[PDB]
């Protein structure tokens, strides 16, 4: 460990990998844990907030992009604001030029083009922040998993964070359940609450530690914090 | 002294480049993709390895289309493969502005050939560790090219890359000797899926998904599109019948 | 300290390592090529080596056409060759636009030599791993051949040569000029100088070439063209019948 | 149009037919009142099979004609053999951004082994269109009536020359700004052929 | 010898547990996804750390959380130690 | 130009460029000064290693920024010129922009503010020069003596020294001098400055340069003959007591 | 990676000093010496060329003493190539002050312009400092005759008698003991000439390796006379000093 | 992208010198051996043309270029570093003089501009110093004939006669006793031939030796007549047949 | 010797990672956010008795209702306050109101990521990230009194009672059981000085410590030496009682 090329992103390893890209993936693996899933007409994200003290507050892991779409925070917290600013500009650019809402599929290629310029040139660095892009367009609900390596793939649901991959087992057995649930936002969010519960180790879900955001056709993107999520605990 | 492999522009004492050789090794760590050249056009094929059941079918586009008749498929790192297509799209768009009629296949290869080579000349940027296979129907006949990490390319009657590049390229030589005079565009669609299954022996430990896109003047008439409907399922049963 | 062999700087031995390592990268393809100057024109012959059947011989060419009056032959890797080919065409067309007429062969080899030195003297870029050999017939000196180099020093030759066997080709061709005491071939027809260079090329290389094993460029007065597979095969038949 | 600048005008035209296309122009260039050069030539060669004429401000045409030779030379060696549609688009972009400073009429016509002959005329606005016959300049203003009625489709080589020779004769006698010898270039499957007349020939009918 | 795949690591990790004592409730295919590009030597250290956790906690058998916690313990590419970047 | 950042945090939390720059002052000439009630004095020494230095054409160790405020530097005599020239331009700029004469507090924040830029600017190095800014604000008779450290931290001091043998003079200023009861006359401020230089200059005359700053835009530099008058009276009251 | 090949030309040593600046000072000892003396009626400058021969051209040549102004002459001890950069910029700024205020430029303003240039490359730019040193000599109506010197660090003060070059401490010892405040121009030439004879590496002393440019003021007041001594005039003072 | 090296590749050695220049003089002392001599009636410079290949054409190579019509130049170093330096030397000569003063710069003012380009490469980052040493010799209407020796360090020195190359140690010592105060243009040519002949290890002829002399203004080589102001350039290069004329004269 | 953007196998950056340890190298700033106001305090840490108390100011004023304090190296603090005062006053020009305390913190914390060499797409020139910790306090009309912390890492937390610098461990643990939602403004002033008396090396007085406050009416206010001296005498009665 801590050998070979730690210096720059433009130097290739003898094994055909990139250490700086692999080191950026470790930020999400040890970062704040969060889960997510989606249905045909709806999408739900669940995040677990952390802090350094009991007397402190809990930063929001979900930043609102537009009315029809949003993202989630994982891995490096401060690098989320950089990609969130470039993403909200592209959402408003399509409304002021093309007068159309930015699709989820096309939104993944925009953030992939921003992170690839820093990896292919000196002086820049790949942003180690995880992003789960949800939204609803004429095609339907879509969810994406963003990684510093540039991998963008649409999934029914996934989890990124600390011990988050251990919660994907519940999503596989229930994969045939929530996909057939349409127009039932109450029972759909409960599917994500039971998913993150499998990743709980030290503490459990509390009022201030549970952050749930839902988006759909008849229901726009809304962030539920505080006592709004107390009914889903 | 050590350090020949630290930088890019530094030449090895044997006459090679480590940054170029290490970029080729990253090509064989990605998903495999092949291609078949016909008389009236070319046929592209790619095998996307499915990780888990959470992947939604046919929502991941491996083959990105530049302009209309120019298809592109890459095997390697995802951002390095998408950056060449996004750069090649700006080259095809800037060409039609001044030069009117779209750029042909052999002329489009010079755009990516000089662009990738510009990365190996400077230590400020890195080369592309992805192998891009692009082609289509140009003004005269048809052409197919495979962009290597070193920037070297030629005309390819067939192309093989990825983990199964060893077993896939061996099957391309059998197709040439089978139809030395010419090969129809409809027959190459089923032959493209057959070679993928023959190269699946190395990738058989995971799930696979078939994605085929072809372009010719016989049916689409200068249009590069994917395969949907019963045509895709027909090539699956024909290729799996010989197994 | 030990970075003298990495970036180009004055060495403790008074040499340049990266410049010396650049000559080892020109032979990577291992292609022998020779050119002799006829009376009214100049002919060049280069080996055509197609490693794989999937490569189209018509698309594979190591000889580029810069202009109608200027041919170019490159021995080395194609990605560094096409990078210098697209650049040489930009500077050659700039002369006709800015200065009004066609550039001769000595000036084009002079401008590319000073440009190749920019790839050397500058420490943040690397020199080209190819050797540009321009074949053209001017209006004053007539037939001429100028050979460049990654160091940026252009010099004219009578019969140019390259490849690993260059030492055997130059020595074999030296005995012809020293015995006849002539600076150029006295054959007026451009067909005679083609068959003349093939005879000395086979005996020196010890190999009987085929129709697809050679690429013969022909630079005439105010015209340049590359012989196809049918024209190269036609010359080989007449040699075996006459000699 | 400035005050005192050298202008061309006169009449330039090209007529397509079965075996190819033949262009035409005169040698007279009227600068302001007097005639600056009566022996000059308005023909311009950007390619062996692609020809273009020059009309309007002379300083605008000769500058744009040289820029196109630089773009197509890069297009010929790198990309491939140019066509009539590719060369016509180069004059288009040069007359767009420079439309304010550079305003001149352009007519481009060439030969091809597939589409045979094509004539693409560019007015002062910079549009590009396909027409079998196209005229421009100050001298051609009077020949619109004669060229439209007597024009035929898919003519011979002798009928094409006589059609242009009689057409440009009206643009000379009726307009003093145009005159001199008639320069014509022929594009067929054989090659480029130059044809020139004399004032004592076409004026006698 | 390329790095083992998802289904390849699930078989290797399970064989090292043949001499151990568990409740057979551990999903080895789930543990294979938590292991990203690990060689055959790094996979053996996972079963070693899993046995050390049950000694401190006093567990009579190695459960599923022992392998998950063993990954969080320092083996390869693991640091922790009250380091939080927020 | 050169965009590479020279300043790098040490794993302990310090900075190599900032820490090593502080030793350029400790190897330089000792600059000590004190302030009284209505007056302030800034002393400095000179290097005795080389002789035959013309005093008239030699630039003074205490540079005059303005009529009511001056500057006394130490350490490197090279990088000190960049801070003095830019401070004098700001003196005329602040006088032009706000139509107000510059004060001592604003001039100190500017000189310290410029040093904070080079530490935060990639491609440059911080100053190894420590400057002592003293003067009198307009319509104010209270002297303001502010220390400017190479790290960019500024502070006010009644009696403070910088340069070589600093710990020796600082212990001398904390005993024989009282901050709560400074001297009310100018003569006592000059005699205290000379005594502070006796532990460094070590029996010298032409190597001592003392500049007296007075309110109402009055700057009087003590000549070589006037400094020796105070040295004679102190040496008689030193060995005999 | 640009971090490895960069040697960090400007950084602070653990002792609190600069690396390349200390190494640039050693180049002065390995270069030609420069000596000058400020007298009452003028300033006498002197230097010596290094690595000479018979094939050298002594007709008109000076490799050390340059003239930046009619009233101001300088001396170059160090690398000659690094001097030509500042000599060109010095004549620009000296004439810019005359272009603006329409009067002759003093020495102090001319020194600080080139001194700030040396400080710019040491503080920023990531380049190497100037390996050349200068000795400034001139006259004005402000402070009178002024004699300064420069260093690659960019620090300058006034000097009555200064020696910068080979054998710095050896030449300054003989100049200090024989220095006098009443020394005239004729007496200052003998002191500067006898120092170069004892401190050189050769046996005898010829007029080819010596260069002298003085400053004299005649009956004309307000403008001095800057005259570079030619080898014909250099061999004349060798007899008066007794060296011959 | 652009250039990420702004730092000077030439650093001060702990011994008080520059490592790049100390090794630059080594590349000058090993290579083609040139020479030069100045006389009262003109300046005579000469150099040897080495043969890398027996089929190489010596006429296509110019070892003595032309800066200004009155000033020639010769180089003992590497070919490429000479051409770019001279191509930039003619630009600064026409821009700063022909486009300002209108005439050509003299020998003393031209060597300062040529050495100005080399001295900037020894400092500014991203570039390396020139490993060539140029001999600038010419004639003006005031100072007369003068020959300067441009070192790779950037400093120039005047010399009556000098030689640089592999035989620079032996040839420069010989020129001390072979030069005096009174010489002609043709008399200095035989001196250059006797010195260079001992340094020729290959074929000795006029094709392998480039001999250029600066004589009186020649109206025949000017190209036009009728203007008494310009009588033609003083720089002239002897052809292959003209060089062989004085080789047998020894 | 490497780039400032270099990642670590720990998943974090180099550089800034060390800036977090540089906070303990300076003084100790302690503050408590109550319902009646926010009481902030710092430590002057005078190394010599001749240093003026009014000289070193570690508590600045961004707005009448918004103020902060600095700890650790104060060289990087001045550069942040220049932009913090600018972004707050410039926001008054655009929106004709006072910027929120939480909204202002997000704009200030974005300055820690500006380090880099040759940034592409725009011009951002920074040699090193800010190694100073700032406690952002204030009051708004929505959430009420807020006390934040500006970390060099670029993130921020809203603390009820926070102790930074050398007291980030010992002095921070005491704030857990000594804080309550009903704590008044007068009792919070003596509670801060209760910890400052133990954590200070020398004796606690008005010259060795400077405290401030932020209220709804008067806003930001700095305690006078006479007001501070009255709280020291009342602190001795709260220490020794029974």
């Amino acid at each position: 460990f801590r050998n070979n090329y730690d210096g720059d992103t433009v130097t290739f390893s003898p094994t055909g990998r990139l250490f700086q890209v692999e080191y950026a993936l470790e930020a999400i693996k040890q970062g704040s844990v969060t889960v997510g899933l989606r249905s045909n007409t709806h999408a739900v994200l669940v995040a677990l907030k952390r802090n350094a003290d009991e007397l402190s507050s809990y930063q929001k892991k979900i930043i609102k992009c537009d009315e029809h779409m949003g993202l989630s925070l994982a891995g490096l917290a401060p690098d989320a604001r950089v990609l969130s600013n470039y993403l909200r500009q592209q959402c408003n650019y399509s409304s002021l030029v093309f007068n159309r809402k930015l699709a989820v599929e096309r939104a993944g290629h925009l953030l992939c083009d921003k992170a690839q310029k820093n990896t292919q040139s000196y002086g820049g660095r790949p942003y180690g922040v995880g992003l789960l892009i949800i939204g609803y367009d004429k095609s339907g609900a879509h969810l994406l998993e963003f990684q510093p390596s540039g991998n963008v793939t649409e999934l029914y649901g996934t989890a990124i964070g600390a011990r988050s991959q251990g919660a994907k087992t519940y999503l596989e057995r229930t994969l045939d359940t929530f996909i057939k649930i349409d127009g039932n936002p109450d029972e759909l969010i409960k599917a994500g609450v039971e998913a993150i519960s499998q990743s709980l180790r030290d503490e459990s879900l509390t009022v201030d530690n549970l952050s749930i955001a839902i988006v759909g056709k008849d229901t726009p993107f809304t962030i539920y914090d505080g006592e709004a999520v107390a009914k889903y605990i | 002294g050590t350090g020949y492999d630290l930088s890019n522009s530094v030449f090895s004492p044997d006459g090679r480049n480590f940054q170029v050789e290490y970029a080729v090794k990253a090509v064989e760590n990605g998903t495999t993709s092949i291609g078949i050249k016909c008389n009236d056009g070319v046929v592209f094929a790619v095998e996307k390895l499915i990780t888990s059941k959470l992947l939604v079918p046919q929502k991941n586009v491996k083959i990105q289309v530049v302009d209309r008749h120019i298809g592109c498929v890459y095997s390697g790192l995802i951002p390095d493969g998408r950056h060449l297509v996004n750069r090649g799209r700006e080259e095809a768009a800037s060409f039609k502005k001044l030069y009117k009629t779209p750029i042909p296949i052999p002329a489009f290869a010079d755009r990516l050939g000089q662009y990738v080579q510009a990365h190996t000349l400077y230590n400020s940027v890195r080369p592309f560790g992805v192998s891009t296979i692009f082609g289509g129907v140009d003004k005269n006949g048809a052409h197919l090219y495979m962009l290597e990490p070193s920037g070297s390319y030629w005309g390819y009657k067939g192309a093989a890359t990825g983990k199964g590049r060893q077993s896939a390229k061996a099957e391309l030589e059998k197709l040439v000797d089978h139809h030395p005079e010419g090969l129809s565009a409809r027959e190459a669609v089923k032959q493209a899926a057959k070679i993928i299954y023959l190269a699946h022996e190395d990738n058989k430990e995971k799930d696979f998904e078939l994605e085929i896109s072809w372009c010719s003047l016989s049916e689409t008439n200068g249009l590069h599109k994917f395969v949907k409907g019963d045509l895709l399922q027909e090539a699956i049963d024909f290729a799996q019948k010989e197994i | 300290a030990g970075y003298d062999r990495h970036i180009t700087i004055f060495s403790p031995e008074g040499r340049l390592y990266q410049v010396e390592y650049a000559f080892k990268a020109t032979n990577q393809t291992n292609i022998n090529s020779l050119a002799v100057r006829g009376k009214d024109c100049t002919v060049v012959i280069s080996q055509k080596k197609v490693p794989d059947k999937l490569l189209d011989p018509t698309t594979v060419s190591y000889i580029f056409c810069i202009s109608r009056t200027i041919g170019m032959v490159v021995n080395g890797p194609i990605p560094d060759a096409r990078n210098a080919a697209l650049r040489a065409k930009a500077e050659a067309a700039e002369f006709r636009y800015k200065y009004g007429y066609d550039m001769p062969c000595d000036v084009l080899a002079k401008r590319m030599a000073n440009l190749s030195q920019i790839y050397t003297q500058r420490a943040y870029m690397r020199p080209l791993g190819v050797i540009l050999t321009f074949v053209s017939v001017d209006e004053e000196l007539g037939p001429s051949i100028y050979k460049t180099d990654p160091a940026g020093y252009y010099v004219g030759y009578k019969a140019t040569a390259t490849g690993p066997k260059q030492q055997e080709i130059t020595t074999n061709l030296e005995n012809h000029f020293k015995k006849s005491k002539i600076d150029h071939i006295n054959e007026e027809s451009w067909e005679k100088v083609v068959e003349f260079a093939i005879t000395h090329m086979i005996d020196a290389l010890g190999t009987e070439f085929s129709k697809n094993d050679l690429e013969v460029g022909v630079a005439t007065k105010d015209k340049f063209f590359t012989l196809s597979a049918e024209n190269i095969e036609e010359r080989l038949v007449a040699i075996a019948e006459q000699d | 149009l400035k005050k005192g600048e050298v202008s061309l005008g006169t009449s330039i035209m090209a007529v397509t037919f079965k075996d190819g296309v033949i262009l035409g122009a005169d040698s007279r260039t009227t600068t302001g009142a007097y005639i600056a050069n009566r022996v000059t030539d308005k023909l311009t060669r950007v390619h062996d099979k692609i020809w273009c004429c020059r009309s309007g401000s002379a300083a605008d045409t000769q500058a744009i004609a040289d820029i196109v030779q630089y773009h197509l030379e890069l297009y010929t060696s790198q990309y491939g053999t140019p066509s009539t549609e590719t060369a016509a688009s180069v004059f288009k972009e040069l007359c767009y951004e420079n439309k304010d400073n550079l305003t001149a009429g352009i007519i481009v016509a060439g030969y091809d082994d597939k589409n045979k002959g094509e004539v693409y005329t560019i007015p002062l606005g910079g549009s590009v269109h396909k027409l079998p016959y196209a005229i421009a300049g100050s001298g051609s203003t009077f020949i619109y009536g004669y060229c439209d009625k007597n024009f035929r489709e898919n003519m011979s080589k002798e009928e094409t020359v006589d059609f242009i020779k009689h057409s440009l004769s009206q643009a000379i006698k009726w307009d003093g700004s145009s005159g001199g010898v008639i320069r014509m270039v022929v594009l067929t499957a054989a090659g480029v052929e130059r044809l020139i007349f004399y004032p004592d020939e076409y004026e006698q009918l | 010898f390329p790095l083992p795949s998802e289904d390849s690591r699930a078989q290797i990790l399970q064989i090292h547990s043949r001499k151990m004592t568990t409740d057979d409730d551990i999903n080895w295919q789930e543990l294979a996804r938590s292991t990203d590009e690990f060689n055959g030597a790094q996979l053996k250290a996972v079963t070693v750390e899993a046995g050390m956790i049950a000694l401190r906690n006093g567990q009579s058998s190695v459960k599923h959380e022992d392998f998950v916690e063993g990954i969080s313990e320092v083996q390869a590419r693991k640091s922790k130690s009250v380091s939080f970047y927020a | 130009g050169y965009d590479r950042a020279l300043s790098i945090f040490s794993p302990d939390g310090h900075i190599f460029q900032v820490e090593y720059a502080l030793e350029a002052v400790k190897r330089g000439t000792c600059a000590v000064g004190v302030k009284g009630k209505n007056c302030v004095v800034l002393g400095c020494e000179r290097r005795s290693t080389l002789k035959l230095q013309d005093t008239r054409i030699t630039p003074s160790k205490v540079s005059k920024i303005d009529s009511h405020v001056v500057l006394s530097f130490s350490g490197l005599n090279a990088d000190s010129r960049i801070l003095i020239e830019k401070a004098r331009v700001e003196a005329q700029s602040h006088r032009l922009t706000l139509e107000d004469p510059v004060t001592v507090e604003y001039l100190t924040r500017y000189v310290a503010g410029v040093q904070q830029r080079y530490t935060q600017s990639g491609g440059v190095r911080p100053f190894g020069v420590s400057t002592l800014i003293a003067g009198f604000d307009p319509r104010d008779d209270e002297p303001k003596l502010y220390q400017t450290e190479p790290s960019g931290i500024y502070s006010s001091w009644s009696a403070q020294t910088i340069g070589r043998n600093s710990k020796t003079v600082r212990e001398f200023l904390e005993k024989n001098y009282d901050r709560k009861e400074p001297p009310a006359t100018v003569e006592e401020c000059v005699k205290l400055t000379v005594r502070s230089l006796l532990e460094v200059v070590q029996t010298g005359a032409k190597n001592i340069e003392i500049t007296v700053v007075k309110p109402d835009s009055d700057i009087v530099a003590l000549s070589s003959e006037e400094i020796n008058q105070y040295v004679t009276q102190i040496e008689q009251e030193k060995q005999e007591q | 990676g640009s971090r490895r090949y960069d040697s960090r030309t400007t950084i602070f040593s653990p002792e609190g000093r600069l690396y390349q600046v200390e190494y640039a000072l050693e180049s002065i000892s390995h270069a030609g010496t420069a000596i000058g003396i400020m007298a009452s009626d003028g300033i006498v400058l002197a230097a010596e060329r290094k690595v000479t021969s018979t094939l050298l051209e002594q007709d008109t040549s000076t490799e050390k003493l340059y003239k930046l102004n009619d009233k101001i002459a300088v001396a170059v001890a160090g690398l000659t190539a690094d001097a030509e950069i500042l000599i060109n910029t010095a004549r620009i700024h000296a004439q810019n002050y005359l272009k603006t205020y329409n009067e002759d430029i003093p020495v102090e303003i001319l020194v600080r312009r080139l001194s700030d240039i040396k400080q710019g490359y040491t503080q920023h730019g990531g380049l190497r400092p100037f390996g050349v040193s200068f000795i400034y000599a001139g006259y004005d109506d402000r402070y009178g005759y002024q004699l300064y010197t420069s260093n690659p660090s960019g620090n300058y003060t006034g000097w009555k008698a200064i020696s910068v070059g080979a054998n710095t401490s050896a030449a300054q010892t003989l100049l200090q003991m024989d220095y006098k405040d009443d020394m005239k121009v004729d007496d200052a030439i003998e002191l500067a000439l006898k120092t170069l004879s004892k401190t050189t590496d050769s046996s005898a002393l010829t007029y080819d390796r010596l260069e002298f440019a003085t400053i004299r003021k005649g009956a004309n007041d307000g403008e001095v006379y800057q005259k570079i001594f030619k080898p014909q005039e250099i061999k004349d003072i060798l007899v008066k000093t007794g060296i011959t | 992208m652009t250039d990420r090296y702004s730092f000077s590749l030439t650093t001060f050695s702990p011994s008080g010198k520059l490592g790049q220049i100390d090794y630059a003089l080594t590349a000058v002392k090993q290579g083609v051996t040139s020479l030069g001599i100045k006389a009262t009636n003109g300046v005579v410079i000469a150099t040897e043309k080495k043969s890398s290949s027996p089929l190489a054409m010596s006429e296509t190579l110019s070892k003595v270029s032309l800066l200004t019509p009155d000033i020639g130049a010769v180089y003992s170093g590497m070919g490429p570093d000479y051409r770019v330096l001279v191509d930039k030397s003619r630009k600064v000569a026409h821009t700063s003089y022909k486009r300002i003063y209108g005439e050509y710069p003299p020998t003393k003012l031209l060597v300062s501009e040529v050495a100005k380009i080399m001295q900037e490469a020894t400092q500014s980052g991203g570039v390396r110093p020139f490993g060539v040493s140029l001999l600038i010799a010419g004639h003006d209407e005031f100072n007369g004939f003068s020959l300067y020796q441009v070192d790779p360090s950037g400093s120039y020195f005047p010399w009556k006669a000098t030689a640089i190359g592999k035989g620079s140690v032996a040839a420069k010592t010989f020129l001390e006793k072979r030069w005096n105060d009174e010489l002609e243009l043709e008399d200095a040519i035989h001196i250059a031939l006797l010195t260079l002949k001992e340094s020729v290890e290959g074929e000795f002829n006029g094709d392998t030796i480039e001999l250029a002399i600066i004589g009186d203004e020649n109206p025949d080589l000017l190209g036009y007549t009728g203007i008494p102001t310009d009588k033609g350039p003083r720089f002239r290069k002897l052809t292959s047949q003209e060089i062989n004329d004085r080789l047998e004269a020894l | 010797d490497r780039g400032v953007s270099t990642f670590s196998p720990e998943g974090r950056l180099f550089q800034v990672e060390y800036s977090l340890e540089a906070i303990k190298l300076g003084s100790t700033a302690i503050g408590i956010a109550t319902k009646e106001g926010v009481v902030l305090g710092v430590e002057k840490r005078a190394t010599s008795p001749l240093l003026e108390s009014d000289s070193i100011e570690k508590i600045v004023e961004i707005d009448r209702h918004i103020g902060c304090a600095m700890s650790g190296l104060t060289a990087d603090a001045r550069s942040m306050i220049e932009h913090a005062r600018t972004a707050a006053v410039t926001h008054n020009l655009y929106y004709d109101e006072d910027i929120n305390v939480e909204s202002l913190t997000q704009s200030v914390c974005d300055l820690a990521l500006r380090f880099g060499e040759g940034a592409s797409g725009e011009e951002r020139l920074m040699s090193r990230p800010f190694g100073v910790a700032l406690l952002i306090a204030g009051h708004d009309a929505d959430d009420g009194y807020q006390l934040f912390h500006a970390e060099p890492s670029g993130t921020f937390y809203r603390y009820n009672a926070k102790a930074i610098g050398s007291g980030s461990e010992g002095a921070q643990a005491e704030l857990l059981n000594e804080w309550h939602s009903s704590l008044t403004l007068k009792e919070a002033e003596l509670l801060v000085l209760k910890i400052l008396k133990q954590v200070m090396e020398e004796k606690l007085d008005e010259n060795n410590a400077q405290l401030s406050c932020i209220t709804k009416q008067d806003g930001f206010k700095i305690y006078d030496n006479e007001k501070t001296a009255e709280l020291i005498k009342e602190l001795k009665e709260k220490e020794a009682a029974e």
